[PDB]
């Protein structure tokens, strides 16, 4: 489990996800996964973002049990300062 | 899957 404070950048946030609620990433299980760590970008240059993390939130908007567009919307609705909840599998 |  893991705090990011990050700031969006040219390339956006620099990462890409998968799952949710009628989408599931994994059979019987709609989290949101970090999926692709673009290179050179904002989270592969803070460096925490690993491949496999469960965004748990975003700033103030919690992605669990959220479809798709829910998720990707919250990820793409936030000014350049963008904080993050992640579980970081064991 | 989705860009951002």
């Amino acid at each position: 489990i893991m705090e990011i404070k990050l700031i969006k950048g040219p390339k956006g946030l620099g990462f890409s996800i998968a799952g949710g609620v009628g989408n599931q990433h994994i059979p019987g299980d709609n989290s949101i996964y970090v999926t692709k760590i673009i290179e050179g970008g904002a989270a592969h240059k803070d460096g925490k973002l690993q491949i496999g993390d469960k965004l748990l939130a975003v700033n103030n908007v919690c992605l669990e049990e959220v479809t798709h567009e829910e998720a990707v919307t919250a990820l793409k609705n936030t000014s350049d300062f963008v904080y993050l909840k992640v579980a970081k599998p064991t | 899957e989705t860009e951002v």
